[PDB]
Protein backbone atom coordinates (compact mmCIF):
# COMPACT_ATOMS: atom_id res chain seq x y z
CA UNK A 1 0.00 0.00 0.00
CA UNK A 2 0.72 3.73 1.22
CA UNK A 3 4.90 5.15 1.39
CA UNK A 4 4.91 6.92 4.87
CA UNK A 5 7.21 7.52 8.03
CA UNK A 6 6.08 4.26 9.21
CA UNK A 7 7.98 1.95 6.33
CA UNK A 8 10.56 5.03 5.22
CA UNK A 9 13.74 2.66 5.91
CA UNK A 10 11.74 0.45 2.95
CA UNK A 11 13.65 2.82 0.44
CA UNK A 12 17.25 1.84 1.12
CA UNK A 13 16.73 -1.53 0.90
CA UNK A 14 17.57 -3.81 -1.67
CA UNK A 15 14.68 -4.31 -3.64
CA UNK A 16 15.15 -1.80 -6.62
CA UNK A 17 12.28 0.91 -6.36
CA UNK A 18 11.96 4.21 -7.87
CA UNK A 19 9.93 7.57 -7.31
CA UNK A 20 8.04 9.40 -10.22
CA UNK A 21 7.46 13.23 -9.76
CA UNK A 22 4.92 14.37 -12.68
CA UNK A 23 5.14 18.00 -11.15
CA UNK A 24 7.37 19.68 -13.79
CA UNK A 25 6.02 17.66 -16.79
CA UNK A 26 3.51 20.11 -18.06
CA UNK A 27 4.26 23.68 -17.58
CA UNK A 28 3.15 27.14 -18.17
CA UNK A 29 3.47 30.80 -18.57
CA UNK A 30 -0.11 32.31 -18.34
CA UNK A 31 -0.57 35.71 -20.22
CA UNK A 32 -2.72 38.33 -21.56
CA UNK A 33 -3.45 38.53 -25.26
CA UNK A 34 -4.28 41.62 -27.25
CA UNK A 35 -8.27 41.21 -27.09
CA UNK A 36 -7.67 40.83 -23.35
CA UNK A 37 -8.48 37.50 -22.95
CA UNK A 38 -5.77 35.12 -21.28
CA UNK A 39 -4.12 32.36 -22.80
CA UNK A 40 -1.17 30.14 -21.75
CA UNK A 41 2.15 29.40 -23.71
CA UNK A 42 3.32 26.11 -22.67
CA UNK A 43 7.49 25.72 -21.43
CA UNK A 44 9.99 22.67 -21.87
CA UNK A 45 9.22 20.07 -18.49
CA UNK A 46 10.68 17.02 -17.06
CA UNK A 47 10.24 14.07 -15.45
CA UNK A 48 11.89 13.22 -12.74
CA UNK A 49 12.47 9.20 -12.01
CA UNK A 50 14.43 8.80 -8.96
CA UNK A 51 16.41 5.53 -7.58
CA UNK A 52 16.48 6.61 -3.79
CA UNK A 53 19.02 3.92 -2.94
CA UNK A 54 21.93 4.90 -5.67
CA UNK A 55 21.06 9.00 -6.82
CA UNK A 56 20.22 7.62 -10.42
CA UNK A 57 18.15 10.39 -11.62
CA UNK A 58 16.38 9.07 -15.32
CA UNK A 59 15.17 12.59 -16.32
CA UNK A 60 13.07 12.60 -19.34
CA UNK A 61 12.59 16.39 -20.76
CA UNK A 62 9.64 16.52 -22.20
CA UNK A 63 9.59 18.97 -25.15
CA UNK A 64 6.97 21.26 -25.76
CA UNK A 65 6.06 19.81 -29.35
CA UNK A 66 4.68 16.75 -27.16
CA UNK A 67 1.54 19.16 -26.65
CA UNK A 68 0.96 20.42 -29.98
CA UNK A 69 -2.56 20.09 -31.12
CA UNK A 70 -3.76 17.71 -27.84
CA UNK A 71 -6.59 19.06 -25.68
CA UNK A 72 -6.76 18.36 -21.78
CA UNK A 73 -3.40 18.72 -21.35
CA UNK A 74 -3.32 18.09 -17.78
CA UNK A 75 -4.74 14.80 -17.59
CA UNK A 76 -2.36 13.72 -21.03
CA UNK A 77 0.48 15.35 -18.98
CA UNK A 78 -0.45 12.21 -16.40
CA UNK A 79 -0.72 9.27 -19.32
CA UNK A 80 2.81 10.86 -21.26
CA UNK A 81 4.39 10.63 -17.65
CA UNK A 82 2.96 6.57 -17.12
CA UNK A 83 3.91 6.07 -21.01
CA UNK A 84 7.80 7.37 -20.77
CA UNK A 85 7.91 5.57 -17.06
CA UNK A 86 6.53 2.07 -19.05
CA UNK A 87 8.98 2.96 -21.81
CA UNK A 88 12.03 3.51 -19.12
CA UNK A 89 11.31 0.23 -17.31
CA UNK A 90 11.11 -1.67 -20.86
CA UNK A 91 14.21 -0.56 -21.85
CA UNK A 92 16.25 -1.60 -18.70
CA UNK A 93 17.72 -4.89 -18.53
CA UNK A 94 15.21 -7.18 -16.47
CA UNK A 95 17.91 -7.26 -13.20
CA UNK A 96 17.69 -3.34 -13.56
CA UNK A 97 13.72 -2.81 -14.03
CA UNK A 98 12.16 -2.00 -10.32
CA UNK A 99 10.09 -4.14 -8.09
CA UNK A 100 8.24 -0.94 -7.53
CA UNK A 101 7.36 3.11 -8.22
CA UNK A 102 5.96 4.96 -5.89
CA UNK A 103 4.36 8.21 -7.43
CA UNK A 104 3.77 11.57 -5.61
CA UNK A 105 0.63 12.15 -6.69
CA UNK A 106 -2.35 9.97 -6.53
CA UNK A 107 -3.70 11.04 -9.62
CA UNK A 108 -0.29 9.11 -11.71
CA UNK A 109 -1.72 5.63 -9.72
CA UNK A 110 -4.34 4.74 -12.68
CA UNK A 111 -2.18 6.09 -15.61
CA UNK A 112 0.64 3.95 -14.59
CA UNK A 113 -0.89 0.78 -13.28
CA UNK A 114 -2.49 1.00 -16.60
CA UNK A 115 0.71 1.54 -18.51
CA UNK A 116 2.44 -1.22 -16.62
CA UNK A 117 -0.79 -3.76 -17.12
CA UNK A 118 2.49 -5.95 -18.81
CA UNK A 119 4.34 -5.52 -15.77
CA UNK A 120 1.80 -7.34 -12.65
CA UNK A 121 4.79 -7.93 -10.36
CA UNK A 122 5.98 -4.09 -10.48
CA UNK A 123 3.92 -2.85 -7.58
CA UNK A 124 2.97 0.41 -7.72
CA UNK A 125 2.40 2.54 -4.73
CA UNK A 126 1.75 6.23 -3.63
CA UNK A 127 2.95 7.76 -0.87
CA UNK A 128 1.83 10.04 2.35
CA UNK A 129 4.88 11.43 2.46
CA UNK A 130 4.84 15.30 1.02
CA UNK A 131 8.28 14.78 -1.21
CA UNK A 132 10.04 18.69 -2.57
CA UNK A 133 10.41 16.97 -5.94
CA UNK A 134 8.80 19.91 -7.46
CA UNK A 135 11.83 21.93 -6.58
CA UNK A 136 13.97 19.75 -9.27
CA UNK A 137 14.00 22.76 -11.65
CA UNK A 138 15.93 24.75 -8.50
CA UNK A 139 18.89 22.86 -9.68
CA UNK A 140 20.13 25.17 -12.20
CA UNK A 141 22.02 22.22 -14.20
CA UNK A 142 18.89 20.17 -14.80
CA UNK A 143 16.49 23.55 -15.06
CA UNK A 144 19.40 24.00 -17.87
CA UNK A 145 19.36 21.26 -19.92
CA UNK A 146 15.24 20.85 -19.96
CA UNK A 147 14.95 24.75 -21.04
CA UNK A 148 17.79 24.09 -23.73
CA UNK A 149 15.96 20.99 -25.57
CA UNK A 150 14.79 21.20 -28.41
CA UNK A 151 14.05 17.64 -29.11
CA UNK A 152 12.70 15.09 -26.64
CA UNK A 153 15.52 13.74 -24.44
CA UNK A 154 16.76 11.26 -21.63
CA UNK A 155 19.45 12.51 -19.23
CA UNK A 156 21.14 10.62 -16.45
CA UNK A 157 22.25 12.04 -13.34
CA UNK A 158 23.28 10.93 -9.96
CA UNK A 159 21.22 13.50 -7.96
CA UNK A 160 23.78 12.60 -4.88
CA UNK A 161 26.87 13.27 -6.84
CA UNK A 162 29.87 11.43 -5.05
CA UNK A 163 28.34 11.69 -1.30
CA UNK A 164 27.52 8.26 -1.20
CA UNK A 165 31.32 7.17 -0.77
CA UNK A 166 31.16 9.09 2.61
CA UNK A 167 27.55 8.60 4.07
CA UNK A 168 24.21 6.06 3.81
CA UNK A 169 21.26 6.35 1.44
CA UNK A 170 19.39 7.27 4.04
CA UNK A 171 21.49 10.22 5.00
CA UNK A 172 21.75 11.12 1.21
CA UNK A 173 18.00 11.32 1.34
CA UNK A 174 17.61 13.25 4.48
CA UNK A 175 20.62 15.56 2.75
CA UNK A 176 18.55 16.02 -0.78
CA UNK A 177 15.52 16.57 0.71
CA UNK A 178 16.05 19.39 2.90
CA UNK A 179 18.15 21.33 0.00
CA UNK A 180 15.06 20.82 -2.48
CA UNK A 181 12.63 21.96 0.54
CA UNK A 182 14.69 25.11 1.18
CA UNK A 183 14.69 25.46 -2.20
CA UNK A 184 10.73 25.08 -2.40
CA UNK A 185 10.62 27.43 0.54
CA UNK A 186 12.77 30.19 -0.68
CA UNK A 187 14.88 29.40 -3.70
CA UNK A 188 17.02 33.31 -3.72
CA UNK A 189 17.81 32.38 0.18
CA UNK A 190 18.88 28.62 -0.42
CA UNK A 191 21.03 29.17 -3.75
CA UNK A 192 22.65 32.19 -1.67
CA UNK A 193 23.70 29.84 0.87
CA UNK A 194 24.76 27.15 -1.79
CA UNK A 195 27.63 29.62 -3.36
CA UNK A 196 27.95 32.32 -0.56
CA UNK A 197 31.77 31.21 -0.41
CA UNK A 198 33.28 31.09 -3.71
CA UNK A 199 36.71 29.12 -2.77
CA UNK A 200 33.81 25.85 -2.80
CA UNK A 201 32.78 24.94 -6.02
CA UNK A 202 30.49 22.77 -8.40
CA UNK A 203 32.96 19.70 -10.34
CA UNK A 204 31.59 19.86 -14.07
CA UNK A 205 30.24 16.10 -13.34
CA UNK A 206 28.44 17.40 -10.34
CA UNK A 207 24.93 19.22 -9.38
CA UNK A 208 25.79 20.86 -5.85
CA UNK A 209 29.15 22.01 -4.07
CA UNK A 210 31.95 20.00 -3.13
CA UNK A 211 31.83 20.77 0.87
CA UNK A 212 33.55 18.84 3.38
CA UNK A 213 31.83 17.38 6.10
CA UNK A 214 32.47 19.64 7.88
CA UNK A 215 31.12 22.44 5.25
CA UNK A 216 28.00 19.71 4.83
CA UNK A 217 26.92 20.23 8.47
CA UNK A 218 27.17 24.38 8.29
CA UNK A 219 25.03 24.05 4.93
CA UNK A 220 22.44 21.59 6.35
CA UNK A 221 21.96 23.90 9.75
CA UNK A 222 21.30 27.06 7.48
CA UNK A 223 18.68 24.86 5.45
CA UNK A 224 16.99 24.12 8.27
CA UNK A 225 17.06 27.76 9.63
CA UNK A 226 15.90 28.97 6.41
CA UNK A 227 12.89 26.91 6.39
CA UNK A 228 11.63 27.48 10.06
CA UNK A 229 12.48 31.43 9.18
CA UNK A 230 9.93 31.37 5.69
CA UNK A 231 7.55 29.38 8.46
CA UNK A 232 7.85 31.94 10.94
CA UNK A 233 6.61 34.06 8.42
CA UNK A 234 4.21 32.26 6.51
CA UNK A 235 1.92 31.62 9.58
CA UNK A 236 2.60 34.35 12.03
CA UNK A 237 4.20 32.09 14.54
CA UNK B 1 -50.50 -21.82 -17.58
CA UNK B 2 -48.77 -24.16 -15.39
CA UNK B 3 -47.99 -25.55 -12.37
CA UNK B 4 -45.14 -26.30 -9.77
CA UNK B 5 -46.96 -28.55 -6.68
CA UNK B 6 -44.90 -29.06 -3.48
CA UNK B 7 -44.85 -32.45 -1.48
CA UNK B 8 -45.27 -31.09 1.47
CA UNK B 9 -44.08 -27.77 3.52
CA UNK B 10 -42.52 -29.57 6.50
CA UNK B 11 -40.89 -26.26 8.26
CA UNK B 12 -42.03 -22.64 8.31
CA UNK B 13 -40.64 -20.60 5.67
CA UNK B 14 -41.41 -17.72 3.36
CA UNK B 15 -41.70 -18.59 -0.42
CA UNK B 16 -41.30 -16.12 -3.35
CA UNK B 17 -42.33 -16.55 -6.84
CA UNK B 18 -40.69 -13.98 -8.97
CA UNK B 19 -41.49 -10.77 -7.44
CA UNK B 20 -44.32 -11.96 -4.94
CA UNK B 21 -43.67 -13.98 -1.75
CA UNK B 22 -46.07 -16.23 0.62
CA UNK B 23 -45.79 -16.80 4.55
CA UNK B 24 -46.31 -20.56 4.77
CA UNK B 25 -46.55 -21.91 8.57
CA UNK B 26 -44.81 -25.41 10.00
CA UNK B 27 -46.84 -28.18 8.30
CA UNK B 28 -49.51 -26.31 6.75
CA UNK B 29 -51.36 -27.75 3.75
CA UNK B 30 -49.32 -26.36 0.89
CA UNK B 31 -49.54 -27.76 -2.45
CA UNK B 32 -47.88 -25.25 -4.64
CA UNK B 33 -47.98 -22.72 -7.28
CA UNK B 34 -50.10 -22.63 -10.24
CA UNK B 35 -51.28 -20.01 -13.30
CA UNK B 36 -47.47 -19.20 -14.04
CA UNK B 37 -47.44 -17.60 -16.40
CA UNK B 38 -45.85 -19.42 -19.73
CA UNK B 39 -42.90 -17.77 -22.04
CA UNK B 40 -40.73 -16.34 -19.19
CA UNK B 41 -37.96 -17.74 -16.96
CA UNK B 42 -39.31 -17.59 -13.37
CA UNK B 43 -37.27 -18.32 -10.48
CA UNK B 44 -39.11 -19.96 -6.76
CA UNK B 45 -36.82 -18.80 -3.93
CA UNK B 46 -36.98 -19.70 0.11
CA UNK B 47 -35.90 -17.85 3.26
CA UNK B 48 -36.62 -20.45 6.32
CA UNK B 49 -38.59 -18.66 9.17
CA UNK B 50 -36.00 -19.74 11.58
CA UNK B 51 -33.09 -19.21 9.98
CA UNK B 52 -33.26 -16.07 7.69
CA UNK B 53 -29.52 -16.46 6.25
CA UNK B 54 -29.02 -18.35 3.09
CA UNK B 55 -31.72 -16.88 0.81
CA UNK B 56 -32.22 -19.71 -1.76
CA UNK B 57 -34.01 -20.23 -5.09
CA UNK B 58 -34.49 -22.41 -8.42
CA UNK B 59 -34.43 -20.64 -11.88
CA UNK B 60 -37.04 -22.36 -14.21
CA UNK B 61 -38.86 -22.87 -17.36
CA UNK B 62 -42.19 -24.60 -17.75
CA UNK B 63 -41.36 -25.28 -21.35
CA UNK B 64 -38.59 -27.39 -20.39
CA UNK B 65 -40.36 -30.14 -17.91
CA UNK B 66 -42.50 -30.56 -15.31
CA UNK B 67 -41.18 -29.14 -12.11
CA UNK B 68 -42.22 -30.03 -8.28
CA UNK B 69 -40.75 -28.67 -4.73
CA UNK B 70 -40.24 -31.75 -2.12
CA UNK B 71 -38.37 -30.52 1.49
CA UNK B 72 -34.86 -33.05 2.19
CA UNK B 73 -34.59 -33.30 6.12
CA UNK B 74 -30.91 -34.29 5.61
CA UNK B 75 -29.97 -31.36 3.54
CA UNK B 76 -32.46 -29.45 5.29
CA UNK B 77 -34.04 -27.21 2.52
CA UNK B 78 -36.81 -27.47 -0.01
CA UNK B 79 -35.44 -29.07 -3.45
CA UNK B 80 -36.75 -28.77 -7.02
CA UNK B 81 -36.87 -31.55 -8.68
CA UNK B 82 -38.01 -33.07 -12.66
CA UNK B 83 -41.55 -35.67 -12.48
CA UNK B 84 -40.08 -37.71 -16.04
CA UNK B 85 -43.56 -39.54 -15.89
CA UNK B 86 -45.89 -36.68 -17.15
CA UNK B 87 -49.13 -38.88 -16.19
CA UNK B 88 -48.27 -39.12 -12.45
CA UNK B 89 -47.47 -35.17 -12.59
CA UNK B 90 -50.81 -34.72 -14.52
CA UNK B 91 -52.49 -36.49 -11.80
CA UNK B 92 -51.02 -34.65 -8.23
CA UNK B 93 -51.43 -31.28 -9.85
CA UNK B 94 -55.16 -32.19 -10.68
CA UNK B 95 -56.04 -33.34 -7.14
CA UNK B 96 -54.08 -30.44 -5.45
CA UNK B 97 -56.33 -27.76 -7.89
CA UNK B 98 -59.14 -29.70 -7.11
CA UNK B 99 -58.56 -29.77 -3.09
CA UNK B 100 -57.32 -26.00 -3.23
CA UNK B 101 -54.41 -26.72 -1.78
CA UNK B 102 -52.14 -24.11 -4.32
CA UNK B 103 -51.70 -20.25 -4.32
CA UNK B 104 -52.27 -19.04 -7.74
CA UNK B 105 -49.44 -16.29 -9.45
CA UNK B 106 -50.71 -13.07 -8.96
CA UNK B 107 -49.84 -11.61 -11.78
CA UNK B 108 -52.33 -8.31 -12.65
CA UNK B 109 -53.10 -8.03 -16.42
CA UNK B 110 -52.46 -4.65 -16.96
CA UNK B 111 -48.59 -5.39 -15.20
CA UNK B 112 -46.22 -6.26 -17.50
CA UNK B 113 -42.99 -5.72 -14.26
CA UNK B 114 -41.89 -9.93 -14.57
CA UNK B 115 -41.59 -9.55 -18.27
CA UNK B 116 -40.11 -6.47 -18.18
CA UNK B 117 -37.46 -7.68 -15.58
CA UNK B 118 -37.03 -10.82 -17.76
CA UNK B 119 -37.13 -9.74 -21.62
CA UNK B 120 -33.40 -10.77 -22.52
CA UNK B 121 -33.17 -13.61 -19.76
CA UNK B 122 -33.20 -17.43 -20.96
CA UNK B 123 -32.72 -20.57 -19.31
CA UNK B 124 -30.07 -21.77 -21.53
CA UNK B 125 -28.02 -18.90 -20.76
CA UNK B 126 -28.74 -19.14 -17.07
CA UNK B 127 -27.58 -22.71 -17.03
CA UNK B 128 -24.41 -21.53 -18.40
CA UNK B 129 -23.82 -19.02 -15.76
CA UNK B 130 -24.61 -21.42 -12.89
CA UNK B 131 -23.28 -24.89 -14.54
CA UNK B 132 -24.94 -28.19 -12.89
CA UNK B 133 -26.03 -29.78 -16.24
CA UNK B 134 -27.70 -32.67 -15.11
CA UNK B 135 -30.93 -31.09 -13.93
CA UNK B 136 -32.76 -28.15 -16.36
CA UNK B 137 -33.46 -25.87 -13.26
CA UNK B 138 -30.62 -23.65 -12.06
CA UNK B 139 -29.92 -23.63 -8.00
CA UNK B 140 -28.33 -19.95 -6.54
CA UNK B 141 -27.85 -18.61 -2.91
CA UNK B 142 -26.87 -15.57 -1.10
CA UNK B 143 -23.28 -17.35 -0.42
CA UNK B 144 -21.99 -17.97 -3.83
CA UNK B 145 -19.32 -16.41 -4.88
CA UNK B 146 -18.67 -15.01 -8.99
CA UNK B 147 -15.76 -16.77 -11.12
CA UNK B 148 -14.42 -12.93 -10.56
CA UNK B 149 -14.41 -12.94 -7.17
CA UNK B 150 -12.81 -16.46 -6.97
CA UNK B 151 -9.65 -15.12 -8.85
CA UNK B 152 -9.35 -12.40 -5.73
CA UNK B 153 -12.43 -21.53 -4.09
CA UNK B 154 -15.29 -24.29 -4.93
CA UNK B 155 -15.69 -23.93 -9.12
CA UNK B 156 -18.61 -26.21 -8.92
CA UNK B 157 -20.64 -23.70 -6.92
CA UNK B 158 -19.88 -20.14 -8.74
CA UNK B 159 -21.47 -17.82 -10.80
CA UNK B 160 -19.78 -18.03 -14.13
CA UNK B 161 -20.43 -14.07 -15.11
CA UNK B 162 -18.67 -12.90 -18.11
CA UNK B 163 -15.38 -11.23 -16.10
CA UNK B 164 -15.23 -7.47 -16.64
CA UNK B 165 -12.64 -5.74 -15.04
CA UNK B 166 -11.28 -2.19 -16.40
CA UNK B 167 -7.65 -2.34 -15.36
CA UNK B 168 -6.98 -5.79 -17.45
CA UNK B 169 -5.44 -6.43 -20.64
CA UNK B 170 -8.36 -7.50 -22.51
CA UNK B 171 -9.89 -4.13 -21.64
CA UNK B 172 -6.85 -2.04 -23.07
CA UNK B 173 -5.17 -2.11 -26.23
CA UNK B 174 -1.43 -1.98 -26.26
CA UNK B 175 -0.66 2.18 -27.37
CA UNK B 176 -4.10 2.96 -26.86
CA UNK B 177 -3.99 3.01 -22.91
CA UNK B 178 -5.42 6.39 -22.66
CA UNK B 179 -8.07 6.50 -25.02
CA UNK B 180 -9.54 2.75 -23.91
CA UNK B 181 -9.14 3.64 -20.10
CA UNK B 182 -11.33 6.98 -20.70
CA UNK B 183 -13.54 5.52 -23.32
CA UNK B 184 -14.43 2.29 -23.14
CA UNK B 185 -15.71 1.92 -26.45
CA UNK B 186 -13.35 -0.98 -28.48
CA UNK B 187 -13.72 -2.71 -24.56
CA UNK B 188 -17.97 -2.96 -25.21
CA UNK B 189 -18.28 -3.20 -28.65
CA UNK B 190 -15.39 -5.28 -30.22
CA UNK B 191 -14.28 -7.51 -26.95
CA UNK B 192 -17.68 -7.70 -25.21
CA UNK B 193 -20.29 -7.51 -27.96
CA UNK B 194 -18.84 -8.91 -31.02
CA UNK B 195 -16.10 -11.48 -29.21
CA UNK B 196 -18.12 -12.65 -25.88
CA UNK B 197 -21.61 -11.82 -26.05
CA UNK B 198 -22.01 -12.25 -30.06
CA UNK B 199 -25.03 -9.38 -29.60
CA UNK B 200 -26.60 -7.03 -27.02
CA UNK B 201 -29.61 -9.13 -26.24
CA UNK B 202 -27.30 -11.69 -24.33
CA UNK B 203 -25.27 -8.96 -22.41
CA UNK B 204 -29.00 -7.43 -21.04
CA UNK B 205 -29.84 -10.71 -20.11
CA UNK B 206 -26.96 -10.99 -18.08
CA UNK B 207 -27.20 -7.73 -16.75
CA UNK B 208 -30.64 -8.21 -16.06
CA UNK B 209 -30.16 -11.94 -14.19
CA UNK B 210 -27.01 -10.25 -12.44
CA UNK B 211 -29.69 -7.74 -11.02
CA UNK B 212 -32.71 -10.32 -10.12
CA UNK B 213 -29.79 -12.42 -8.19
CA UNK B 214 -28.52 -9.73 -6.33
CA UNK B 215 -32.17 -8.19 -5.38
CA UNK B 216 -34.05 -11.80 -4.95
CA UNK B 217 -30.79 -13.48 -3.01
CA UNK B 218 -28.89 -10.40 -1.92
CA UNK B 219 -25.83 -12.30 -3.35
CA UNK B 220 -23.38 -9.64 -3.33
CA UNK B 221 -21.15 -11.00 -6.29
CA UNK B 222 -24.59 -10.38 -8.42
CA UNK B 223 -24.72 -7.03 -7.60
CA UNK B 224 -20.75 -6.12 -8.32
CA UNK B 225 -21.29 -7.40 -11.90
CA UNK B 226 -24.90 -5.65 -12.41
CA UNK B 227 -22.87 -2.62 -11.75
CA UNK B 228 -19.99 -3.29 -13.43
CA UNK B 229 -22.02 -3.91 -16.91
CA UNK B 230 -24.06 -0.75 -16.43
CA UNK B 231 -20.33 0.97 -15.76
CA UNK B 232 -18.92 -0.30 -19.41
CA UNK B 233 -21.84 1.40 -21.28
CA UNK B 234 -22.07 4.41 -19.54
CA UNK B 235 -18.03 4.79 -20.11
CA UNK B 236 -18.15 4.04 -23.47
CA UNK B 237 -18.65 7.14 -26.30
CA UNK B 238 -19.90 5.40 -28.98
CA UNK B 239 -23.07 3.10 -28.13
CA UNK B 240 -26.02 2.48 -30.80
CA UNK B 241 -28.57 4.54 -29.77
CA UNK B 242 -31.36 1.22 -29.51
CA UNK B 243 -29.09 -0.32 -26.82
CA UNK B 244 -29.03 3.08 -24.88
CA UNK B 245 -32.78 3.56 -25.44
CA UNK B 246 -32.90 -0.09 -23.98
CA UNK B 247 -30.96 0.14 -21.15
CA UNK B 248 -32.82 2.97 -20.14
CA UNK B 249 -35.89 0.70 -20.27
CA UNK B 250 -33.80 -2.11 -18.34
CA UNK B 251 -32.13 0.09 -15.57
CA UNK B 252 -36.18 2.01 -14.73
CA UNK B 253 -37.72 -1.38 -14.37
CA UNK B 254 -35.15 -2.83 -11.99
CA UNK B 255 -35.25 0.70 -9.62
CA UNK B 256 -38.72 0.81 -9.84
CA UNK B 257 -39.14 -2.93 -8.36
CA UNK B 258 -35.96 -2.60 -5.91
CA UNK B 259 -37.79 -2.62 -2.39
CA UNK B 260 -37.10 0.97 -0.94
CA UNK B 261 -34.94 -0.15 2.05
CA UNK B 262 -32.73 -2.31 0.69
CA UNK B 263 -31.07 0.51 -1.82
CA UNK B 264 -28.46 1.17 1.06
CA UNK B 265 -27.15 -2.01 0.36
CA UNK B 266 -28.06 -2.89 -3.25
CA UNK B 267 -26.60 0.45 -5.26
CA UNK B 268 -23.59 1.67 -5.45
CA UNK B 269 -23.19 5.28 -5.18
CA UNK B 270 -20.19 6.09 -7.48
CA UNK B 271 -21.23 4.15 -9.60
CA UNK B 272 -25.00 5.40 -10.14
CA UNK B 273 -23.49 9.21 -9.64
CA UNK B 274 -20.77 8.54 -12.28
CA UNK B 275 -23.42 6.93 -15.12
CA UNK B 276 -26.08 9.34 -14.78
CA UNK B 277 -23.87 12.75 -14.05
CA UNK B 278 -20.24 12.38 -15.32
CA UNK B 279 -20.13 9.68 -17.87
CA UNK B 280 -20.39 9.91 -21.42
CA UNK B 281 -23.94 8.67 -21.27
CA UNK B 282 -25.01 11.17 -18.84
CA UNK B 283 -27.84 12.58 -20.88
CA UNK B 284 -29.21 9.11 -22.79
CA UNK B 285 -30.87 7.38 -19.78
CA UNK B 286 -33.85 10.12 -18.85
CA UNK B 287 -36.35 7.57 -17.20
CA UNK B 288 -33.91 5.68 -14.88
CA UNK B 289 -31.92 9.20 -13.77
CA UNK B 290 -35.89 10.64 -13.47
CA UNK B 291 -36.59 7.32 -11.46
CA UNK B 292 -33.19 7.41 -9.23
CA UNK B 293 -33.71 11.22 -8.67
CA UNK B 294 -37.16 10.86 -7.16
CA UNK B 295 -36.99 7.87 -5.36
CA UNK B 296 -33.16 7.17 -3.67
CA UNK B 297 -32.13 11.35 -3.80
CA UNK B 298 -29.78 10.68 -0.76
CA UNK B 299 -27.82 8.20 -2.56
CA UNK B 300 -27.30 11.16 -5.32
Amino acid sequence: GAMNSSNYAELFNNDIKLFVDDTNVYRVTVHKTFEGNVATKAINGCIFTLNPKTGHLFLKIIHTSVWAGQKRLSQLAKWKTAEEVSALVRSLPKEEQPKQIIVTRKAMLDPLEVHMLDFPNIAIRPTELRLPFSAAMSIDKLSDVVMKATEPQMVLFNIYDDWLDRISSYTAFSRLTLLLRALKTNEESAKMILLSDPTITIKSYHLWPSFTDEQWITIESQMRDLILTEYGRKYNV
Amino acid sequence: MNTVPFTSAPIEVTIGIDQYSFNVKENQPFHGIKDIPIGHVHVIHFQHADNSSMRYGYWFDCRMGNFYIQYDPKDGLYKMMEERDGAKFENIVHNFKERQMMVSYPKIDEDDTWYNLTEFVQMDKIRKIVRKDENQFSYVDSSMTTVQENELSDPAHSLNYTVINFKSREAIRPGHEMEDFLDKSYYLNTVMLQGIFKNSSNYFGELQFAFLNAMFFGNYGSSLQWHAMIELICSSATVPKHMLDKLDEILYYQIKTLPEQYSDILLNERVWNICLYSSFQKNSLHNTEKIMENKYPELL
